[PDB]
């Protein structure tokens, strides 16, 4: 046997095992929200004492 | 006797306690609560001789805590006035006697 051969050979299933991890991510999402204040009115109000 | 007895001098003596309400704009639940607030301050601060100043001090700070940061009412005896206020945000209420009452929020 080689020596190559032997580090190949020196790896094993048990001897090394392989998982891959990932993390969970949340899909990106693009939304526009407008707020625009209540309406408002111009008001004119004339008090006299008779009324 | 009744109406014909009455005269304006007469009225105006008769009753101090009389509300009169000519233009409503606001939402009846937040009216209650100023109506009550503006009576009761105006009748404390009126003192020896009424205070035009001195009711509308009173009532600007009491609507600011009560309400929103920028109210803005004024009282005179006569006056004409355009005012551009947010809806359900403006209550006119006239006193019995020479006394207009106007109040809104800006």
């Amino acid at each position: 046997h080689d020596e190559e051969a032997i580090k190949q050979t020196l790896r094993n299933k048990f001897n090394y095992n392989t998982r891959e991890c990932q993390t969970i991510n949340p899909s990106i999402r693009e939304r526009g929200v407008s707020t625009e204040p209540p309406p408002s009115d111009t008001i004119c109000g004339n008090i006299t004492q008779w009324e | 006797k009744a109406v014909t007895d009455m005269d304006i001098n007469e009225l105006r003596k008769l009753m101090i306690g009389k509300a009169i309400i000519n233009s409503s704009d606001m939402q009846g639940d937040l009216l209650q609560e100023a109506q009550d607030v503006i009576q009761s301050g105006i009748e404390n601060n009126s003192a020896p001789v009424l205070n035009i100043e001195a009711a509308c001090k009173y009532i600007k700070e009491n609507l600011d805590k009560k309400f929103g940061p920028t109210w803005q009412c004024i009282i005179g005896e006569g006056y004409a006035y355009d005012v551009t206020v947010q809806n359900n945000t403006l209550l006119f209420m006239f006193y019995n006697g020479n006394l207009a009452v106007l109040i809104f929020k800006s």
